[PDB]
């Protein structure tokens, strides 16, 4: 197996102070996240962002930065003016229900109503801090009917095993265009199997004497077995967004000139995506595969005699349930049966996971809110995330041995394994005869450019794939407007 | 276990061998104490 | 993978509109050119800029609430519907300040299950419900009661009925097909003489054994139908607010978001179902082969002998189900690889009751719930969106999106194409798997937009899509060619 | 063979802090003893009184126009009379009078434990989620209602926790590999297993964080001139690091291995090895500690002994995994000489890097290699090689 | 309440077989010749097919399902199930 190519982890030399911005009461800069570590060596002390304290040049700008109506003076939240005293708290200062009749609260958040409002982050698989306001209603009393509700309670006063009322609807955020409630579900199934037998003989004699023999004997399995269950659908709003405060005080805060810092920092706290329509569900997924062989040959002559054999089995078992209980997960997860499915189906009525979503980039979310177009920053916020999913991006994480995932963890990369302990080398057990693909190396900066040319590139991976395994979807060059 | 003969005389011996070990942990818990303004 | 990926393209914009007298705003737009697909690189950019005016032209926008404005909404109510007890402003603002209060439902009734589901508007080309455009929380006075089972009922004013009509089939068949060959053929010679001798042998086999199993069982369970009413409606108020944003001047862009954001018809009649659908599909073979010869002679003497023995089994095996209406943990037991024990589908439909989902629907275009009782210059925008509509389902139908490998369906979600993957095989065109050949599903390009006036046409080809490649199966569903009158 | 522990001199003495009274130096571990020889302990940071050399500054660090507390803690008046008790010393009492009722109007709701772990400090030395800088007792006022979890009952949510969205997943990831070879003859085994549950991720907040009492006023304690020991305090006190974000749930994990060999004149030979481990985290203990006997034998399990396991992870989570954010982003601004706390955190941290090395102990005899522990670096080996440093077979 | 219920199955099994011996001989230096041939040929063939088409109009969801949810072992109805349906 090759060596390993651990580095200590480099932050960049620091950038020049951002100067003191008014209302923010604060200095910024950045460092490059120039190299975070490969698989091995120690991580950096430092960080990309840095905030400091500092007296403003000039005086702080009043609420009437929102116009012609309220917002809330100790947090972000511009409000239309039917918000204050509707009975709701609208804002995190709560002045929007100060020194004054919304009964809506009756029923619980939509399930999902928070993962759904959440950034996400197509360089590592996480969620972010609120994008949307997962618990924003705008006044709306939107309920929405809850497909899933029966549940079986029995009562000894009365002698009725009957269903119970509870659940039975839930408050939709006014940020949900609509979550739907329709149950589904599908599966799919394949088997497929091979098995061979082969068995020869020679023999020659006169008056010397020779005979030969050879046996293969072979056997294959192949199972993919596939399930996803939907208890409701939804697909968030593309106008008049209500920010999260927390996103909103945050994106104010971003520097009408372009400097990365802020933009990247938001990006990172936000998320580089925001979920714009997703599916709530259990998935389980199940995979099982083997490979067996056993060989033999004989030769005799006259005289001495020989006799080899050979064997091998080898089995990939997957089991993999998303969303339902901790208890029945751990069952399913376990065991496939008639048992284990039916309870994880009821146990998906009180936790389901969003399993399958559309997502669009976070600047697109500023066109789409109530604070009319923000194109200076907006522009900024994807002239950052143009560098950022190159910066940022797993594709630095490096070599991943026996299909290991290729993740960066804040300021330092992990290869997870799916055997063994993490980074290079991860098997010892299995032979370097192993199947394993080639997989991304990085996008490029964008390249020097002529009126009609610029480039950005790729390698579909540094190695060749391991033995015979896969390669990327294939690609070389992108190309961009100058 | 391990044997060896021979003739020529006659010869004869063994060795056999045996290693164990086991262990179990229940852990319970886990603490570390203030290293300033301690109460004595 | 035989791949180089498919980045997005939008069009160069359109020319801008003028700026609407009543928008006060101008629009340009841009075509979906080619969609995102082979995990190339997405342009959405919502489709759509726009811009303000400082134009002066007059403006009719005040179509008379005469009920009452809901201050929030921008809805109108009747004025027998304030104080009902009943929030018909969607926020709940008729409700505000109310003298006395008259309740009218005498007992607590449930909304008929999915109703307001049934409530958004589909994109007919997805075939997947959008978002919100008749309020099916909107009750207009009702209260009637209604029963299914021993539950009881509130129905939307905007249904004209939703009834079990609780109809069931079940479908099944079973089929095998065997099929066996045995030959043995062998030769015998010899020769002798006092000194010599001869003899020589040959033995054989050969062999074949064929199996299939196919099983299909289908249920589908129709426990309620919907109908809408055909007009007089009662708008979701999302929905009313994008038409009242819509342009009475002409640009695709606006229009077109309509349909992105509630759907491109509204669903008018619906059955209302469960569907259990097994597939079980087994194909089976065995071969054999055996062969024995020897040779002698004598004079001093010499013997050949060889054997030559072989075998091959094999099977392929596709499961599929589906199931549409039902409860959780109902729904994944039937889900199981397992043909359903009885009890589990008994359980399962008992909860279709409660679920459903849409088995067969019949929609409307959406510029019918456009009305001179709810917008100011309708008839306008009724054919403005009539004419996106059909520009719209031009974008929306699959046929921009290059054919998937393994048979596999697009359905151009969005502004990406998908190739959904059938079982035994897999990755982002459907490429991978360990079978030889898969039959292939016919589908055309994109039809050629008119030929001129006085007798206009249309015309479609399968040049990379036909069935014939790896012996696929049909090639059509519709007029391999197509022409109307101008008027 | 065996090697003592060695550090370096005492550095020269620090001037007098101004308004901590104290003096120090500090002295570098060089080796921390090796391979059994004389292991290290003695202090990196020691300090001496001193009556200072020149005034202290005012000492009030108050954030303007908001309410001083008796913990000394920025906040607003929302907070106190509302009754909440967010400032960190349970004061609302002295605040207001009249209908300082919580802010769940009637619909008051019980706390999560789960939720109040959230922010747990690492340190790179022993991994341990050491309890919370963040004081998930501060609700910021707000009501913040889930019903998240299997309990099936509300909680209210911490204020410097953006969700904790109870995301469930539970994986057996599961593979096995033989072979057999004759002509004499040889056996190989290998197997591996682990089942993951995943309750839920919790996520803090990257702005505004309320800090605990404690942690807050023991940064306000630190040297203000780059002192390694007091540096160091806080560090080994609260963390390298604070988890950012992370996955609550529980893990079991278990591997079985076995190689086998077998082969006038009479020779012959045999040969064989066993290795067989079960790891268990998460729930409670009358289950945990059933199944992680009860899996390293063959035992052909009972579903319901996951079901419990796992569901008594409800009520006994551990961290699987999270982010790591440096422990210095902590330190709230408008205070005083913040950011030069923040400047020697960070060169702390960076010495901290420098004397934990590996790297500088000796080379472990012939198949082995080095690891680092409380005062040893140390060995462990393949082939049957024997002592601390592998010297002997 | 309809059901359609349809199996139908067939079998074929053929064998053939043809064969020959010869000898000749001399003497007065002995000698003789020997000829034999043997062929054996078989084929067979099966098919079947089920179809089964249970039809319900009214009952409760659940038990219609349970009706229609066709039994191999009794292509009718499980007479519990039927009555079942016939209360629903
Ligand atoms: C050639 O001769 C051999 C005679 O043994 C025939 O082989 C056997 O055929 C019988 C009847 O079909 C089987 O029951 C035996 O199992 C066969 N033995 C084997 C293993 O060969 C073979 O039929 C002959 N070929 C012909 C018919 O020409
Ligand atoms: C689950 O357990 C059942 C009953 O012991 C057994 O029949 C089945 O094979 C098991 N399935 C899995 C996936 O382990
Ligand atoms: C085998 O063992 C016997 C025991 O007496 C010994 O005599 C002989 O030399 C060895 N070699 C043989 C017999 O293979
Ligand atoms: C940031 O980094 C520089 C090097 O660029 C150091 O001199 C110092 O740490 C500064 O803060
Ligand atoms: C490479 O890949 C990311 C993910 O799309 C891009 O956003 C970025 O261009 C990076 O360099
Ligand atoms: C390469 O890694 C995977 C495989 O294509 C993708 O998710 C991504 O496009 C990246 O460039
Ligand atoms: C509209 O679209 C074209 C195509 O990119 C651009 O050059 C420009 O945005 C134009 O106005
Ligand atoms: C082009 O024109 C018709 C409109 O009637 C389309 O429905 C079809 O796609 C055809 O090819
Ligand atoms: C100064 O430092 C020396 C180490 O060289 C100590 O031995 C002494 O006690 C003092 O602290
Ligand atoms: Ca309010
Ligand atoms: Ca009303």
């Amino acid at each position: 197996a090759a060596t390993p190519a651990a580095v200590t982890c480099q932050l960049s030399n620091w950038s020049e102070w951002t100067d003191c911005f008014p209302c923010q009461d604060k200095k910024y800069r950045h460092r490059s996240l120039l190299q975070p570590n490969k698989f091995g060596g120690t991580i950096c002390s430092g960080d990309i962002w840095d905030q400091a304290s500092c007296s403003s040049s000039t005086t702080c700008v009043r609420q009437a930065q929102c116009g012609q109506d309220f917002q809330c003076k100790e947090t972000g939240r511009c409000l239309k003016r039917h918000l204050v005293c509707n009975g709701d708290q609208d804002c995190l200062d709560g002045s929007d229900e100060d020194d004054c009749d919304e009964d809506c609260s009756q029923y619980e958040p939509i399930p999902g109503s928070q993962k759904a409002a959440l950034g996400y982050n197509i360089l590592t698989q996480e969620d972010a801090q609120s994008v949307y306001d997962a618990s924003y209603y705008g006044g709306q009393c939107e309920t929405v009917y809850n497909g899933e509700w029966r549940e079986l309670r029995y009562d000894s006063t009365c002698e009725r095993l009957y269903y119970g009322d509870d659940e039975k609807y839930f408050r939709k955020p006014y940020n949900f265009l609509k979550y739907h409630f329709e149950a589904l579900a599908d599966t799919g199934i394949s088997s497929e199997f091979y098995d061979n037998a082969n068995d020869l003989l020679s023999k020659v004699k006169k008056d010397f004497l020779n005979e030969l023999n050879k046996y293969n004997e072979k056997k294959f399995i192949f199972t993919r077995i596939f399930t996803k269950v939907q208890t409701a659908h939804f697909k968030m709003r593309k106008d008049d967004i209500m920010l999260d405060e927390g996103m909103l005080q945050s994106l104010m805060e971003l520097p009408d000139q372009y400097n990365y810092g802020m933009y990247a920092k938001f990006i990172n706290d936000y998320g580089t995506h925001y979920i714009t329509s997703g599916s709530m569900g259990g998935i389980y997924e199940y995979i099982l595969v083997i490979d067996k062989a056993k060989m033999e040959s004989l030769g005799i002559t006259s005289g001495k005699t020989e006799r080899a054999r050979k064997a091998m089995a080898v089995e990939d078992i997957i089991s993999r349930v998303r969303g339902g209980s901790s208890g029945w997960s751990g069952g399913l997860a376990q065991n496939r049966s008639t048992i284990t499915y039916r309870s994880w189906g009821r146990s998906l009525k009180y936790n389901p996971v969003v399993i399958d979503f559309e997502m669009q980039p976070i600047h697109e979310v500023l066109r789409h809110t109530s604070l009319g177009p923000l194109e200076a920053k907006r522009q900024n916020l994807r002239r950052a995330l143009d560098q950022y999913l190159m910066e940022f991006n797993a594709c630095r994480c490096g070599p991943c041995f026996n299909n290991g995932v290729p993740i960066l963890e804040g300021t330092s990369c992990r290869c997870q394994c799916r055997l063994g302990s993490l980074g290079a080398a991860c098997e010892q057990t299995q032979t370097e005869g192993a199947k394993a693909d080639g997989s991304w190396s990085c996008w490029s900066s964008w390249s020097v450019c002529r009126a009609g040319i610029q480039e950005r590139r790729r390698e579909c991976d540094n190695p060749a794939p391991q033995n015979g395994g896969a390669s990327c979807p294939g690609r070389k060059v992108q190309t961009q407007a100058c | 276990e391990e044997q060896i003969e021979a003739f020529k005389l006659s010869y004869s011996s063994k060795k056999e061998k045996m290693f164990l070990h086991v262990k179990g942990e229940i852990h319970l818990g886990r603490f570390v104490m203030r290293n300033r303004d301690v109460v004595l | 993978v035989t791949l180089m990926p498919i980045d997005c393209e939008l069009s160069s914009w359109s020319s801008w509109t003028t700026c609407d007298p009543c928008q006060k705003k101008r629009y340009r737009y841009a075509y979906l050119l080619q969609p995102s697909q082979f995990h190339g690189e997405p342009c959405n950019f919502s489709d759509k800029e726009v811009e303000d005016c400082v134009t002066n032209r007059p403006c009719r926008s005040q179509v008379r609430c005469e009920g009452f404005v809901c201050a929030q909404t921008g809805r109108c109510v009747n004025r027998r519907l304030l104080c009902n007890g009943d929030n018909d402003c969607g926020d709940q603002s008729d409700e505000a300040n109310c003298r006395r209060i008259y309740k009218k439902c005498q007992h607590e009734m449930d909304q008929y299950w999915g109703i307001g589901s049934l409530a958004s508007g589909i994109n007919l080309f997805t075939n997947s419900f959008e978002g919100p455009v008749l309020d099916h929380r909107y009750y207009a006075g009702g209260c009637s009661p209604h029963y299914i089972l021993n539950t009881r009922f509130r129905k939307p004013y905007n249904v004209e009925s939703y009834t079990p009509q609780t109809q069931g089939k079940y479908e099944f068949i079973l089929k095998e097909y065997e099929s066996y060959s045995d030959f043995e053929r062998n030769v015998t010679e010899k020769m002798a003489s006092k000194d010599r001798g001869k003899h020589y042998i040959r033995r054989t086999k050969r062999f074949s054994h064929t199996k299939s199993v196919f099983l299909h069982a289908r249920s589908d369970l129709e426990v309620a139908h919907y109908k809408l009413k055909p007009r007089s409606l009662m708008l979701h108020y999302e929905f009313l607010q994008r038409v009242k944003r819509l342009p009475l001047e002409y640009s695709y862009g606006e229009y077109r978001d309509l349909f992105r954001d509630f759907g491109t018809h509204y669903i008018t009649e619906a059955v209302l179902g469960g569907i259990y659908e097994y597939t079980l599909v087994m194909n089976k073979e065995a071969m054999e082969r055996g062969d024995y010869t020897l040779n002698n002679v004598h004079a001093r003497g010499i013997l050949n002998e060889i054997k030559d023995r072989n075998k091959r089994d094999t099977m392929v095996e596709d499961l599929v189900v589906l199931v549409r209406g039902g409860a959780s943990e109902h729904i994944t037991t039937l889900a199981y690889q397992e043909l359903p024990t009885a009890d589990l589908m008994q359980e399962w439909g008992d909860a279709v009751q409660y679920n459903p989902a849409i088995i067969k629907v019949k929609v409307e275009p959406l510029y019918e719930l456009v009305t001179a009782t709810d917008f100011a210059y309708s008839s306008t925008v009724r054919q403005n969106m009539k004419q996106a509509l059909e520009e719209f389902q031009k974008e929306v139908s699959s046929c921009h999106c290059a054919p998937c490998q393994g048979n596999g369906v697009p359905v151009l979600k969005g502004s990406r194409c998908d190739c959904i993957c059938p079982v035994g095989s897999q990755g982002l065109a459907c490429e991978v798997s360990y079978r030889k050949n898969t039959p292939i599903d016919g589908k055309w390009n994109c039809w050629s937009n008119w030929s001129s006036c006085s007798g206009r046409r249309k015309t479609r080809q399968r040049q990379c899509n036909n069935p014939p490649p790896q012996n696929g199966g049909s090639p059509c569903s519709g007029p391999a060619s197509e022409t109307l009158d101008c008027s | 063979s065996h090697i003592d522990c060695r550090m370096s001199p005492w550095s020269e003495w620090s001037q007098c802090d101004p308004c901590l009274r104290q003096m120090f130096r500090s002295r570098s571990i060089e080796v921390f003893g090796q391979f059994n020889g004389k292991r290290c302990t003695d202090a990196v940071g020691d300090r001496r009184q001193c009556v200072p050399t020149e005034p202290c500054e005012d000492a009030e660090d108050d954030c303007g126009n908001d309410f001083q507390c008796s913990t000394g803690r920025c906040i607003k008046m929302r907070l106190r009379c509302n009754g909440d008790n967010d400032c960190g010393d349970f004061s609302d009492e002295d605040d207001c009078e009249s209908e300082p009722r919580p802010p769940c109007r009637d619909r008051v709701v019980e706390e999560s434990e789960l939720a109040r772990t959230a922010g747990y400090g690492i340190n790179i030395l022993g991994m341990d989620p050491l309890s919370t800088p963040f004081d998930n007792e501060f609700y910021n006022g707000l009501c913040n209602r889930d019903r998240d979890g299997n309990t099936l009952t509300y909680y209210r949510r911490p204020w410097n926790v953006a969700s904790l969205i109870y995301e469930t997943k539970g994986e057996k990831n599961f593979r096995t590999e033989h072979y057999e070879e004759q002509i004499s003859k040889k056996e190989k085994m290998f197997l591996h297993v682990k089942g993951e549950i995943h309750l839920g991720r919790f996520v803090m907040r990257n702005r505004d964080v309320v800090l605990t009492t404690t942690f807050v006023d023991d940064i306000k304690a630190l040297p203000t001139t780059y002192e390694k020991g007091e540096y160091f305090a806080f560090l080994e006190t609260y963390g390298t690091h604070y988890s950012s974000s992370g996955s609550l749930g529980g893990l079991y994990e278990l591997i079985y291995v076995l190689d086998k060999a077998s082969m006038a004149v009479n020779i012959t030979s045999e040969n064989l090895i066993d290795d067989v481990v079960s790891l268990i985290r998460g729930g409670t203990r009358k289950y945990a500690f059933e199944l992680k006997e009860k899996l390293l034998r063959g035992t052909v399990i009972d579903v319901t002994d996951f079901v419990n396991w796992a569901s008594s992870i409800n009520d006994a989570p551990v961290l699987i995994s999270q982010k790591l954010s440096p422990i210095y982003n902590l330190v709230p601004v408008k205070m005083k000489n913040a950011h030069l706390k923040k400047q020697n955190l960070e060169r702390a941290i960076e010495d901290y890097i420098n004397e934990f090395s590996v790297r500088k102990c000796h080379t472990c005899q012939n198949g082995g290699t080095v690891i680092l522990m409380d005062g040893k670096c140390l060995c462990a080996c393949p082939f049957k090689f024997e002592g601390i440093a592998c010297e002997i077979s | 309440y309809r059901v359609l219920f349809y199996v139908d199955s067939e079998k074929l099994k053929q064998n053939d077989f043809n064969s020959v011996e010869e000898k000749k001989c001399k003497s007065s230096s002995h000698g003789c010749k020997e000829l034999e041939n043997a062929l054996k040929a078989a084929s067979g063939t099966q098919n079947n097919v089920l179809r089964g088409e249970p039809f319900i109009r009214g009952g409760g969801a659940g038990f219609i399902s349970g009706l229609s949810y066709l039994e191999l072992d009794n292509p009718a109805g499980n007479k519990r199930r039927y009555s079942a349906w016939a209360e629903s």
